[PDB]
């Protein structure tokens, strides 16, 4: 076997490397240190990090978010510390609960709610820029950020644009361990079954095809990480019998190949991918589709399958029925 | 925090759609066991003589019973609901006729209602029926019953913790969670959909796409209704210890024909039938119950699904006396 | 009437499934696909004695060339038409295109199938500021082996054979990614050094064992023009030799392993 | 025929079963007797889906269902069409899957690359057999395994999850969940940033090893660093079956109550009930 | 298999408004439906076919 695929035999230690940005490299605040342990299996120095006006921006707001979210939750314990601890998963901050339209809320109904909301969007905003500038400064190109970019703009997506767009803060997504996952229920009852949901058949295609490109690809390092695999970008510019072997065992397996940089191409998309389609399928909901399945039973697509009990008619429409 | 296998499966749709209930053996015998302390119907007696309502003095509801009858049904209302006190809890010992102590007006309207429910309700109970037996359990006080707040324990014959006890409101969320099966769905389904009939349960719209003139802004109902839908729907299966699939296939919540059971058209009859007896029946005794018996804003205990079925999909298993004591109906 | 509603049958989310599926078989055939295009194309094959062509197939599935400006100097184009040029000692084992070639000579020495390099450039790995990237710790003086882990300096390497082959001597480490790559031995009976990549290696408390080659063929691996420098090609050369072994070491190792 | 650099590397060996006599390619692919199994098993089981779907009311693409037997058959076979065609098609799958598994260990052996590709693919063979086999062996009945159809194998998981009450809270579903959203940013990560130092844009030089750790150490104060970011990329998208296995194994066999309900050990600890 | 190169080699579609009136749509997909009563003269591909 390759030892070194499952962790690292004899760790080097060395003085250590800073890449001089075009700014900001006053901000590295930090000693690097380094655990031997974490060394096993990946980079041993931890530290230092820069900070900078976005970044330290991104933590103001940030944390003015979780402010509003852990003192409303504090208050549904009535501020009981040890019932706060215990309860902490079914706590929640949550949007209007009544119809005021796109009016703004009442702060008990809703208001802090879009306060945090409004916070946490200025926090992705700022680390957004963080996260977009680091790669300027470093001479780098912008895929991260772009890739960044699509995730927020999901979350925007689920958390404003929608209830926007059909006009009810109502619908937006609470803060909370369970309160925001019971929202994934109601939104897809209220909305006739997401399954039935193609942009959501999409993206759960594109997030499967991260986990089968992600173990395709971190496999097919390791596999060749004898032959300096690891150092794609130099296998990039000069192809070594690593991606040699790489794109022929996957050639000799499927019938096509990638290059060791087009892999990195395919793997962005369908990381990509999984938030594009995520946003298109929100966007449409509400807004031009009241009911996924019936959209489908519509245009043919539903599956139907035999009664195995009795077929039961809606009482409700049986005649002398009540309401 | 698991349940040994075996587990019991049902299939309650057509086959690979996994629908059907999923019961843990030991508990279902446990509920069987619990259940079968339902006394038995006392021996018939022959009809002889007089209606009691010629004989006695204060008859209104089993006036046509004969005398051996009358005391037939007296003995078994005691033992259903309260025969740790005997005869003496509703009746003053020396005047069978008063009505001084509460309980007694109660169960003359308890009488009512329960031949109601077994006369005009029997799209639900059907030929099963019910009897003082299936809320009370032998005691006065029915072991679950619903005021206008969620409380805990669930089964008042327990005894609340601190937290628990509904004045504690860092303990409110846990009393909400309980009943909803342990979901964080910020809503208590009694109060909004079962204590009356104000409230629409179904959320799901019925045209692919909007129809103009509901689908925007304050025209559309809030996205929280579709959560106490979906409260409701927990605590339904709480109640009758199953899940979503016994009546509903999870393809289209809102079809009915091939995509529901014929359970859930019996649902929908014992969401109005509760709604029925708490509205005419339950929320009006606040007029005649002692202050002990009301919750905080002075609302008489009332009556959900766990009530009657107390965690099994028939309450009792399907149990009945319907045919050994038809002055409880059906009335004809 | 309705939101979305554009004909007796048609509403807008049905069209957007449309241009959904077409956005991503654009991006995947016309872009993609063609991106996994810029090594190895194009494909090479014999041709006949009068024939005049490059396909029109062979230009559509290239993308245009694109060139990296590389940090030390240079620049590197792909796709671009880059033969093989050195003589291979393989031999047709049967007669139709899938047949799988044999070696002629020694595979481990000739280079062929498992012990192929690539044609990488003769140069030097680089770190950023232009020192040379992998070197023995002779050389890389400020560079250590954690504590905790074994100094392998000192220790016998002992090949697939049982047998010792050599003694370890020093390991090169990664100074772009503060890594060990390579261990450098002694050869036994030898005036030569070997290295080893790191992954070839068993690296117990008392020995270095390495099991794709008998010890035999540590004589043969491949050397090094300096001693303490080493090239993309070396690189690939000494490793490709032990990887050789897996398939070759022995008569067994090439036929089923059941 | 050959990519420019191939033909060095079609040499004869590295077989696990068969030798020379399957030891060859058609066009790209390497055949080996794998693949010849893999090819049977292909058309085996595609064959009986296409007779099984003609016996069936639709030829459309999304309705098409072959669905498993009635729980009453219990662990036993089914008639053809009520079932039987599902438990063949279920066989023919698994040995397709197996056959695709070990093929690929003998490319890798050929190219003298480590086997950890077929090795990863195990984990969703393995996944497969949990929904299918190994779950519908524990419960007693072929019949709790899910259709095979395109949109009908959604309608089973909706039902499985509701069987529960509310999927979300059962707790190896969380860690699958999280796993599988942790993977996919990752995979943007990675990708992103290998291609930023690739193509810095303009006309500026490709960048270096140094650079790919800086900008990490910069954004979030750690760099796993370039081999380390495939070992985990393989463990993160792994788990996201080995973890999720633990919650679909244990719905049913081990749990039989709504998952939300489970979390009770919490809550209901009594020393602050 | 559409083969990559099936899709690289054909230009996007094109559409006649035919003068009294209609479409047509070249490149289209267009199979020779009709039974041809001929046969294999030999065994390989660039054999000619005889009518039987
Ligand atoms: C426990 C949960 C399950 C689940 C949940 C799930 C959901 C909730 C959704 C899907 C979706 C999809 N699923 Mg299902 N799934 C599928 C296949 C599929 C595709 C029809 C589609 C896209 C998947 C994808 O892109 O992945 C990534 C793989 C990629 C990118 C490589 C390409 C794979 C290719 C698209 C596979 C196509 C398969 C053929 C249609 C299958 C027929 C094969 C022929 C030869 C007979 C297979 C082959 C299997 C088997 C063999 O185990 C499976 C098991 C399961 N799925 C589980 C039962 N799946 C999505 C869908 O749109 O449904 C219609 C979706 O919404
Ligand atoms: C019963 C309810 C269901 C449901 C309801 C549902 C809804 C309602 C939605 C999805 C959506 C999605 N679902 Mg579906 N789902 C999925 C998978 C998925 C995802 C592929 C996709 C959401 C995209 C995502 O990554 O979010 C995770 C990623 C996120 C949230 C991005 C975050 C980025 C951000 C920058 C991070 C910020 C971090 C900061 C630290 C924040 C700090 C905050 C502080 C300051 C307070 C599968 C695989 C299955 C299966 C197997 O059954 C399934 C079943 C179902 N879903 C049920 C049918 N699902 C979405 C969709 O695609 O709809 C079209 C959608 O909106
Ligand atoms: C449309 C679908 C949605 C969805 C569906 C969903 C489901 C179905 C589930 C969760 C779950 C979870 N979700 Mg929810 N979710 C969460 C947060 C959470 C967590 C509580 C949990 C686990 C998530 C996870 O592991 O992500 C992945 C984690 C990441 C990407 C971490 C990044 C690590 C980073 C790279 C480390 C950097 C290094 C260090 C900083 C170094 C430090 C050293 C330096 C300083 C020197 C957030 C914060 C948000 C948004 C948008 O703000 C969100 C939106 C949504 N969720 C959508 C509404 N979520 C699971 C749960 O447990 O629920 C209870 C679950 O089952
Ligand atoms: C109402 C029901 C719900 C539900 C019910 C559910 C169930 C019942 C199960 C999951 C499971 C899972 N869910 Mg959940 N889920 C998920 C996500 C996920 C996955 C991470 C996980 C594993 C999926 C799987 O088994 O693939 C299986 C994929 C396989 C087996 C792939 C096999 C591929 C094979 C090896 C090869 C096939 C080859 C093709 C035939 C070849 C085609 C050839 C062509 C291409 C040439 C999310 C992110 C969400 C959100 C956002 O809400 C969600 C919501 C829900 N799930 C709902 C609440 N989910 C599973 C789990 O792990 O739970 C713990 C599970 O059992
Ligand atoms: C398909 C692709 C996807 C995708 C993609 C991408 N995702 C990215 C990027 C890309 C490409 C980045 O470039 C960016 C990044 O940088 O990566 C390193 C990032 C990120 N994805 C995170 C989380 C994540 N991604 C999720 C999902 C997906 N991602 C999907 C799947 C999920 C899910 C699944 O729920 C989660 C939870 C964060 C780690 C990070 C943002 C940090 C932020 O926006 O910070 C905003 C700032 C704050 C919250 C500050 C406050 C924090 C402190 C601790 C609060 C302290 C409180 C205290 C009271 C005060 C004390 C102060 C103290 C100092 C004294
Ligand atoms: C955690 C790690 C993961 C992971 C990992 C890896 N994944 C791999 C590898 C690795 C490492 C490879 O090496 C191998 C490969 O070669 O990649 C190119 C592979 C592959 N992953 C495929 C599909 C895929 N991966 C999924 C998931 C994950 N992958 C998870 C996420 C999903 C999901 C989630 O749905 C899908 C659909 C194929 C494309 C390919 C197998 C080809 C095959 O086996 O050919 C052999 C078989 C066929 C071509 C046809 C077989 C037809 C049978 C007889 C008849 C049909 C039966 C069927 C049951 C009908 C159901 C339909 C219905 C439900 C609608
Ligand atoms: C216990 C076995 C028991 C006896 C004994 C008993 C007797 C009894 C009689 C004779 C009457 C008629 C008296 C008259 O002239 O009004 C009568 C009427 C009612 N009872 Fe009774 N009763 C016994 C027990 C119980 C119990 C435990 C209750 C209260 C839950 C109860 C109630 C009533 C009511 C009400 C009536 C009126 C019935 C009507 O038709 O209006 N009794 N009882
Ligand atoms: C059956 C004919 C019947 C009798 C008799 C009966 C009596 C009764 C009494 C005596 C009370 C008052 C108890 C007290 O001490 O306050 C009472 C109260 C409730 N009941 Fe009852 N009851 C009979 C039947 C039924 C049936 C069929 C149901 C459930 C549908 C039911 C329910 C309740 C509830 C709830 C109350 C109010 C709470 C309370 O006052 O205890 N009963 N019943
Ligand atoms: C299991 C937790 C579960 C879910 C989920 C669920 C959902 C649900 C929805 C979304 C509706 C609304 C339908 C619409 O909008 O038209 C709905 C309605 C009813 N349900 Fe249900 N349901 C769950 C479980 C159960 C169970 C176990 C039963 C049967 C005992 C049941 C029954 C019903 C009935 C009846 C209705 C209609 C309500 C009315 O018309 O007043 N559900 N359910
Ligand atoms: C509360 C709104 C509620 C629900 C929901 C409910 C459901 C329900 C079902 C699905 C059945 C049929 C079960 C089957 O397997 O066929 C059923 C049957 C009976 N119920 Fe009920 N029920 C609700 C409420 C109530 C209440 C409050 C009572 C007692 C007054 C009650 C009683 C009964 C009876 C009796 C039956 C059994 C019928 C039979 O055929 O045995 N239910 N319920
Ligand atoms: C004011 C007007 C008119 C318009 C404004 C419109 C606007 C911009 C609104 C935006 C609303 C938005 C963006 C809402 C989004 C809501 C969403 C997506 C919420 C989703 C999830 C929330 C969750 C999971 C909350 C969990 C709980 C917590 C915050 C508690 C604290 C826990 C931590 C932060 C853990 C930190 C862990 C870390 C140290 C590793
Ligand atoms: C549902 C998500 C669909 C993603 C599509 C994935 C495409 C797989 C790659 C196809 C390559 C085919 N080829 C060789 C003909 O180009
Ligand atoms: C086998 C893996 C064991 C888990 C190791 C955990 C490492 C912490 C993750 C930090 C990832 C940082 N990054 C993306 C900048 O490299
Ligand atoms: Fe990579």
């Amino acid at each position: 076997a390759d030892y070194q695929t499952i962790y690292t035999q004899i760790q080097a230690r060395g003085p250590h490397i800073t890449v001089s940005g075009e700014w900001g490299d006053n901000d590295r605040v930090g000693k690097p240190f380094y655990s031997y342990w974490l060394g096993k299996i990946g980079d041993a120095q931890i530290g230092p990090i820069y900070l900078g006006a976005s970044g330290i921006a991104a933590f103001a707001f940030g944390s003015t978010a979780i402010l509003i979210i852990l003192f409303n939750m504090a208050a549904e314990v009535h501020f009981d510390p040890l019932q706060f601890f215990r309860q902490f998963f079914w706590l929640g901050l949550y949007p209007p609960k009544a119809q005021y339209g796109m009016g703004i809320p009442p702060l008990h109904d809703g208001g802090w709610w879009l306060m945090a909301g409004l916070f946490m969007t200025l926090s992705l905003g700022s680390w957004w820029i963080r996260v977009y500038s680091r790669a300027r400064a470093l001479g780098l190109g912008t895929h991260i950020a772009w890739n960044f970019a699509a995730a927020i703009f999901f979350v925007l997506c689920i958390g404003c644009i929608h209830p926007t767009l059909v006009g009810s803060w109502s619908e937006g997504v609470p803060f909370g361990i369970w309160p925001h996952i019971d929202w994934l229920t109601a939104f897809s009852i209220r909305y006739g079954n997401f399954y039935y949901c193609p942009w959501h058949g999409f993206s759960i295609g594109f997030a499967y095809g991260c986990g089968l490109l992600f173990a395709a690809h971190g496999a097919t390092i390791l596999a060749v990480a004898r032959f300096g695999g690891d150092r794609e970008i130099e296998q990039i510019t000069d192809r070594g019998t690593a991606v040699e072997r790489a794109a022929l065992f996957w050639r000799w397996t499927i019938g096509f190949n990638a290059t060791i940089e087009s892999v990195h191409r395919w793997g962005w998309f369908f990381s990509l991918m999984v938030m594009v389609s995520a946003s298109v399928g929100i966007l449409l909901t509400g807004t031009f589709v009241d009911n996924w399945y019936l959209w489908c039973v519509k245009h043919g697509a539903a599956p139907d399958y035999p009664a195995y009990l009795p077929a039961t008619p809606d009482p409700a429409s049986l005649p002398g029925a009540p309401k | 925090c698991f349940e040994p296998p075996p587990a019991t499966t049902t299939q309650t749709g057509f086959r690979g759609l996994s629908m059907g209930e999923v019961l843990h053996p030991a508990t279902v015998k446990a509920k069987k066991e619990r259940d079968a302390q339902y006394p038995p119907a006392l021996a018939a007696v022959k009809a002889e003589g007089p209606p009691v309502s010629q004989v006695y003095k204060n008859v209104k509801v089993l006036g046509n019973l004969t005398e051996a009858e009358f005391l037939r049904t007296m003995t078994a209302i005691t033992e259903w609901v309260s025969p740790q006190e005997g005869c003496t809890y509703c009746h003053d010992e020396n005047n069978l006729a008063s009505e001084a102590k509460y309980p007694y007006v109660v169960a003359r309207r308890m009488l009512e209602m329960t031949r109601a429910i077994n006369t005009n309700w029997t799209q639900h109970v059907a030929q099963t029926g019910v009897t003082c037996y299936t809320c009370h359990r032998g005691t006065p006080l029915p072991p679950y019953v619903r005021y206008l707040e969620p409380t805990l324990p669930l089964n008042n014959r327990e005894t609340p913790t601190h937290v628990e006890r509904v004045e504690t409101r860092s303990g409110y969320v846990v009393r909400l969670a309980k009943y909803t099966a342990y979901s964080a769905l910020n809503y208590d389904p009694f109060t909004m959909f079962l204590a009356n009939d104000k409230r629409q349960v179904r959320v799901v719209p019925q045209t692919a796409l909007p129809l103009v003139g509901v689908s925007r802004g304050k025209e559309r109902r809030p996205l929280s209704d579709a959560y106490a839908t979906f409260a409701l729907m927990m605590s339904i299966s709480d109640s009758l210890g199953t899940n979503c699939t016994f009546c509903h296939n999870a393809q289209t919540f809102e079809s009915w024909g091939k995509k529901s059971t014929p359970q859930r058209a019996i649902a929908w009859w014992g969401i109005r039938m509760v709604r029925d007896l708490n509205m005419n029946y339950l929320a009006p005794l606040n007029a005649s119950l002692p202050a002990s018996r009301l919750g905080r804003q002075g609302e008489a205990p009332q009556a959900d699904c766990r009530t009657c079925h107390q965690g099994v999909t028939k309450p009792l298993f399907g149990a009945s006396r319907l045919k050994d004591y038809p002055e409880l109906g059906p009335i004809k | 009437m309705y939101h979305g509603a554009l004909a007796q049958h048609l509403d807008i989310a049905q069209l957007v499934w449309y241009a959904q599926w077409l956005v991503i078989w654009t991006v995947v055939l016309l872009y993609l696909r063609r991106e996994d295009r810029r090594e190895g194309y194009p494909l090479v094959e014999p041709l006949g004695l009068v024939k005049l062509a490059p396909e029109d197939g062979q230009v559509y599935e290239l993308p245009y060339p694109k060139t990296f400006v590389l940090p030390h100097g240079g620049t590197v184009t792909v796709p671009r038409r880059r033969p093989e040029t050195r003589e291979l000692k393989l031999a047709q084992t049967d007669g139709f295109e899938g047949a799988p070639l044999q070696p002629t000579g020694n595979p481990l020495v000739d280079a062929v199938g498992p012990a192929s390099y690539a044609e990488r450039a003769e140069v030097v790995d680089a770190t950023v500021d232009g020192k040379a990237k992998i070197v023995p710790l002779r050389v890389a003086t400020d560079f250590s082996i954690a504590e905790g882990d074994v100094d392998p300096r000192g220790l016998p390497v002992v090949a697939a054979d049982g047998v010792e082959a050599g003694t370890v001597t020093d390991l090169w480490v990664d100074r772009s990614e503060h890594y060990f790559r390579y261990l450098e031995l002694s050869v036994a009976g030898s005036a030569r050094t070997a290295l080893i990549p790191l992954g070839f290696c068993d690296v117990k408390k008392d020995k270095i064992v390495v099991t794709s080659i008998l010890s035999e063929q540590f004589a043969n691996v491949p050397r090094l023009q300096s001693r303490d420098q080493i090239t993309l090609r070396e690189e690939d050369k000494v490793s490709a030799y032990y990887a050789g072994g897996l398939l070759y070491a022995t008569p067994e190792r090439a036929e089923s392993l059941l | 025929a050959l990519l420019s650099f191939e033909r060095k590397y079609r040499v004869r060996g590295g077989t696990l079963i068969g030798g020379d006599l399957f030891d060859f390619w058609v066009g790209p692919y390497f055949v080996g007797f794998f693949g010849v199994s893999a090819i049977f098993f292909i058309f085996l089981g595609v064959s009986l889906i296409g007779y099984a779907a003609s016996q069936g009311p639709t030829w459309d693409p999304f309705a098409i269902s072959i669905n498993p037997p009635d729980l009453k058959y219990g662990l036993g076979a089914a008639p053809l069409l009520e079932g039987g065609f599902w438990q063949a098609i279920t066989v023919c799958a698994l040995g397709a899957f197996i056959s695709w598994m070990l093929r690929e260990v003998e490319i890798s052996r050929k190219l003298g690359i480590g086997w950890h590709v077929p090795l990863a693919f195990c984990v969703p063979i393995f996944m497969f057999c949990v929904l299918q086999v190994f779950r519908p062996l524990l419960l007693g009945s072929w019949g709790h395994a899910f259709p095979y159809g395109i949109l009908s194998h959604l309608d089973w998981v909706n039902n499985f999850g509701y069987q529960y009450l509310n999927w979300h809270y059962n707790p190896g579903h969380m860690s699958s969940v999280s796993f599988l959203f942790v993977n996919a940013m990752a995979l943007g990560l990675h990708g992103g940033l290998i291609l930023s130092v690739a193509n810095p844009g303009d006309g500026d030089k490709v960048k270096t090893a140094e650079h790919e750790n800086q900008y990490f150490r910069d954004v979030v104060g750690y760099s796993i660093g370039a081999l380390s970011i495939h070992r985990l990329g393989l463990f993160l998208a792994s788990n996201i079956f080995l973890t999720g296995a633990f919650g679909t194994i244990a719905s049913g066999p081990f749990w039989t109550r709504g998952w939300p309900e489970w979390w009770g050990w919490w809550l209901d600890i009594p020393f602050w009930s």
